[PDB]
This record gives structure tokens, C-alpha cells and sequence, in this order.
């Protein structure tokens, strides 16, 4: 940001805003994704591929009657799962099977199984809303959920609410995840103040006890917060460390958000009021984060492992480590769209947007309004791999090169003279195509090219 | 998993104060529909903006501003007591009246 434009500083602030590792957050060590995955799996508990086929294949049963010796355990009155609990639990199990090489198929324990799981309710708690057992326990596979006439949260699980996250969370225990810290409901009065690392909040893992607001994330919209229904960034990394990434999931072209083709309730948005909280896992194909239906100002990052501010919330959308997402569509707000190393299609939509294509040849649509196309390295847009600004509006849009020039300007010339920063602006009427060629290295030839659909003028360039 | 308190369970009369200034307390009613009584204006001095709704979290409570999104978080410290930070690093205490 030193010696650069405000627009570049905005992009650069946002790309670094959620950086992790090698510093302190809230007085605690900042953990990277990989460090948090280590802590989430610190028990060392796992299932094992007993039948040797590369996959943890598990059975599960909703208990219809108290299992043998239930009264021994002192859990109060037993309950079978309601229809709603079954449906939502199936969705939670699906969201784990989506990301890691584990399968959940309902049925009794069978000879082919790597293990068996059980689901039922209890009525008497000593503090916890639910509990489960790690896969090295004698009760491996069991999870239990509290329902009495002073706690009905678990009777009404649904997308975005705490009942559904609790199912995802306790299933996470049965898979081998711990709480990010050594704490448990009903044992003392645990606090985020004593967390092991800064990113132990509900913005990073459904296993955390601690509100995302502790790390600054705003998940509140229209007077109320929400809870991720599906595994978050660190959860995905942890369960994948245990059992391996499921590359088969959504391996074709996928849209997330509005117009979602992901076929998951937590990946789908259908109105500007929606509270989206998710972490994208995707196995391949040419994919799009479509946030066109929101009117709020948004900040969208296509970097793997990175966070985005979506739908008027902050830090609520992420892309899992090891996932390449190619395209992004802003809304009618004033947005930030940040690409990655792949060829990206970025569409700002209405409002004044700032677009950063990054590496490779990107196709950048500003949309209506006054949009700024930000360049940080020469390799962002080379003569052999050049961005096209697909709807460039001269006199309104801007091309910003100050991340490269540090505001030392350009030398606009008819033909390169052999000096760094020489720039040649051309227009081809038959293609309605502008060209900006720059010789940033000073070798007498272009080492930088942006193509524009629509003429581009010297006064359209910030450098 | 923490037990999430219902709005009906949180509702009632609450006293707010900043530690080191215990003599400047606010008493405010939190209503089951997640609004406040008019005395919530008393919090304006510490928070700048006045909250208009509240929402329980499993580990604490959010006081949410009029735009429906901006918030102050307070962590549940013990039964009937939440704490949060205001005015830099001052400690705001919210305790059952
Ligand atoms: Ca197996
Ligand atoms: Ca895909
Ligand atoms: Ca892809
Ligand atoms: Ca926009
Ligand atoms: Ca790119
Ligand atoms: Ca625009
Ligand atoms: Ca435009
Ligand atoms: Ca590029
Ligand atoms: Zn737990």
C-alpha cells in the first residue's frame, strides 16, 4: 500500500485481512489451517480401513429403543429421533461424506463395515446439549442429543440454526475431532480468553465453543445470527488429514450461492436476506461463486484457503485448502473481486467494483458503474497471457497499475524507446479493441498487455 | 456442546455497569421478543450506538444495533452474568437484577 492507490490498498488490505500464522490474535497464537487441523485431531483417534478398500465405510442406526444397559448410564428418559432430526442428521452426515473418504449408509452393523454409529436423544444433562465418543472408545460411533422440557433446541434443527450445527458437531466427534481446546460444557465455566489459538471460533470450525464475533466476523443479519450447518475451513482440513480428500464431490462445473448447482441447503441462496455461512469443498471443474442476488457491499476472494465477506456479513464464506474456484459474480453493491492463479471470469455487476484478476489471462467484467481493474505484478497480464476487460467503459472505468509502478507513472509513447514504463496505447476499430502495452522491464518490447473491449484512453489509466 | 439459552430464559431485568465504576449502573428489561425496554438508552454512553435487539449465543449474548447487523458480544461468565469489553479494554458486566 506504500506508494500505491487507494483502490490497490483496498484490494491488498482485503487479501491480507484474514491472514493466519506467526503472529497473535486476541493475545493468542495465530494458527494456520494446518496447525488448527493438527489441534482438532490431537487425540489421535481414527477409524481404520479394516476391509482395505481406501475408504471408511460406516453403518448407522437411529435407535428405536434404549440399547442394552441404557439405565446404567444415567441419562434420563430415552427418545427416538423425530422425522425432522433424521432428515437433518442425514444432511449433516452428507456434508462430512462430501469432503473426506468416509461413507455413511443407514443400516445395522454388518460384516463389511469399518464401524457402526448410533443416534438417539436423552433427557437428563449435567451441562451439555449433546455428546459423542471418539472412534477409539468402546462406544465409538455413538452420539446423543438432549431433549427435555427446558431444552428444545435439538427438537428443531434446520439450516443455519444451532440444532443443525450440533448434529454436524457431534458427528465430527464420532469421526475423531476434538474441541479446539481442552474444554467441555458442564465442566467449570470455560472461556475464549483461555483458548489455545486465536482462530478457535465458530468462523473457523463447528467444533469451537466460541462466537465468531470474538475474531471480528459479523454473522448477524436482520437482528439475529446464524450457525454454519456444514464443516468449516479447519474442519475440512482436519477430517481430510484423517481419511483423505473426496475428489469425486462436485467434480463437474459447479455454481455456489445464487443459482446454485451444488444441491446443498447451506450452499444455496435465494434472496438478499439470506445468511450464508460455508466453506467450499469442490473436486474439480470450472466453478463459480455467484453472489449476484445481494445488494450489500461484498469482498470476494478466490484464493484457496481464503475468506470473503458475503451478503452483508464478514468472514462468512471461504474456500477450502486445495480447491481451485475459477469465477465470481458480485452483486449490485460496491464490491471487491479477487482472482487467483487460474484464468478467472470476474463480474462486478452494478455498483462501483474493484477487480483483481491476478495470475493468468482473466476475463474481467466491470458491469455498470465506475469499475477499477487492479494490477499487482507484471505477470498478471502478459502479451501471451493477457486479461481482456470485456466491457471496458472509457471515461468511467479505470485501469490501476500502481501496485506495479508505485505511482512513478507511465511514459506514453508511439513506440517503445527502451526505458522502463514506456507505454503504447492502441485502438483497433474493427475489433472495437483497445490495447495497453507496457515495457516494464525496459527491454524495448512489451512485457505487459491488457486488451479492452471498447476504446481505452491514457486518462483511463492510474499509474 | 453448550446449551443455548432461549429468549424466554434470558428475558427479565438486567443491571449493566463497567468495573471500576460500579456506582453508574443501568437497569434494563430484556423482553422475550428480543427487544429492550426504553432504559436501554442508558447503554448509549458506553457503546456509542444503542442496541435495538439481542440474540443469545451458546457461549454468550449479542446486542445488535439498529441496522440489524452491528453487534457487541458478551461472553457468559456464570449463570446470570455476561461480560464484554467497552471503551477500549474496560469490562462491562451484565448481571441479573
Ligand atoms: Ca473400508
Ligand atoms: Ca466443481
Ligand atoms: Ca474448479
Ligand atoms: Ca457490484
Ligand atoms: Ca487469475
Ligand atoms: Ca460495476
Ligand atoms: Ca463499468
Ligand atoms: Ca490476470
Ligand atoms: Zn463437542
Amino acid at each position: 500500500a506504500n506508494g500505491t492507490s487507494s483502490a490497490f490498498t483496498q484490494v491488498d488490505n482485503f487479501s491480507h485481512f484474514y491472514d493466519r500464522g506467526n503472529h497473535l490474535v486476541n493475545g493468542k497464537p495465530s494458527f494456520t489451517v494446518d496447525q488448527a487441523a493438527d489441534q482438532l485431531t490431537r487425540s489421535g483417534a481414527s477409524w481404520y480401513d479394516l476391509n482395505g478398500d481406501g475408504v471408511i465405510n460406516l453403518s448407522y442406526t437411529f435407535l428405536t429403543s434404549p440399547p442394552p444397559g441404557y439405565a446404567s448410564r444415567g441419562l434420563g428418559t430415552f427418545s427416538s429421533f423425530s422425522g425432522l432430526q433424521k432428515e437433518q442428521a442425514k444432511l449433516s452426515l452428507e456434508s462430512w461424506a462430501d469432503v473426506a473418504k468416509v461413507t455413511f449408509t443407514e443400516g445395522p452393523a454388518a460384516r463389511g463395515d469399518d464401524g457402526h454409529m448410533t443416534f438417539a436423544n436423552f433427557s437428563a444433562s449435567n451441562g451439555g446439549a449433546a455428546f459423542a465418543y471418539l472412534p477409539n472408545s468402546s462406544r465409538k460411533g455413538e452420539s446423543w442429543y438432549l431433549i427435555n422440557k427446558d431444552y428444545d433446541v435439538n427438537k428443531t434443527p434446520g439450516e443455519g440454526n444451532y440444532g443443525r450445527q450440533t448434529l454436524t458437531h457431534e458427528i465430527g466427534h464420532t469421526l475423531g475431532l476434538s474441541h479446539p481446546g481442552d474444554y467441555n460444557a458442564g465442566n467449570g465455566n470455560p472461556s475464549y480468553r483461555d483458548a489455545v489459538y486465536g482462530e478457535d471460533t465458530r468462523a473457523y470450525s463447528v467444533m469451537s465453543y466460541w462466537s465468531e464475533k470474538n475474531t471480528g466476523q459479523v454473522f448477524t443479519k436482520t437482528g439475529e445470527g446464524a450457525y454454519a450447518s456444514a464443516p468449516l475451513l479447519d474442519d475440512i482440513a482436519a477430517v481430510q488429514k484423517l481419511y483423505g480428500a473426496n475428489m469425486e464431490t462436485r467434480a463437474g462445473d459447479t455454481v455456489y450461492g445464487f443459482n446454485s448447482t451444488a444441491d446443498r441447503d447451506y450452499y444455496s441462496a435465494t434472496s438478499a436476506t439470506d445468511k450464508l455461512i460455508f466453506s467450499v469443498w469442490d473436486g474439480g471443474g470450472n466453478d463459480t461463486l455467484d453472489f449476484s442476488g445481494f445488494s450489500q457491499n461484498q469482498k470476494i476472494n478466490l484464493a484457496a484457503g481464503s475468506f470473503s465477506d458475503v451478503g452483508g456479513m464478514t468472514g462468512n464464506v471461504s474456500i477450502a485448502q486445495g480447491v481451485t474456484i475459477e469465477n465470481a459474480i458480485g452483486g449490485s453493491g460496491n464490491d471487491l473481486l479477487l482472482g487467483n492463479a487460474a484464468s478467472n471470469i470476474l463480474k462486478g455487476g452494478a455498483g462501483n467494483d474493484i477487480i483483481y484478476g491476478g495470475g493468468g489471462a482473466d476475463k474481467l467484467w466491470g458491469g455498470s458503474g465506475s469499475d477499477t481493474f487492479v494490477y499487482r505484478e507484471v505477470s498478471d497480464s502478459t502479451p501471451k497471457a493477457a486479461d481482456t476487460l470485456m466491457d471496458f467503459q472509457t471515461g468511467l472505468d479505470k485501469i490501476d497499475l500502481t501496485g506495479i509502478t508505485h505511482l512513478s507513472g507511465l511514459n506514453f509513447v508511439n513506440a517503445f524507446t527502451g526505458q522502463a514504463g514506456d507505454a503504447v496505447v492502441s485502438y483497433n476499430q474493427a475489433s472495437n479493441a483497445g490495447s495497453l502495452q507496457v515495457d516494464f522491464s525496459g527491454h524495448g518490447v512489451a512485457d505487459f498487455l491488457i486488451t479492452t473491449v471498447g476504446q481505452v484512453a491514457t486518462y483511463d489509466i492510474v499509474a | 456442546s453448550l446449551m443455548l439459552l432461549s429468549p424466554a430464559q434470558v428475558a427479565g431485568s438486567w443491571t449493566f455497569y463497567v468495573q471500576g465504576a460500579e456506582q453508574d449502573a443501568c437497569t434494563v428489561t430484556l423482553k422475550k421478543d428480543r427487544t429492550f425496554s426504553a432504559q436501554v438508552s442508558c447503554l448509549q454512553a458506553w457503546l456509542g450506538r444503542t442496541p435495538t435487539t439481542w440474540s443469545p449465543t451458546p457461549d454468550g449474548l449479542l446486542l445488535i444495533g439498529k441496522d440489524g447487523s452491528q453487534s457487541l458480544f458478551l461472553e457468559l461468565r456464570e449463570a446470570g452474568r455476561y461480560e464484554g469489553s467497552v471503551e477500549g479494554s474496560k469490562t462491562l458486566v451484565m448481571q441479573r437484577a
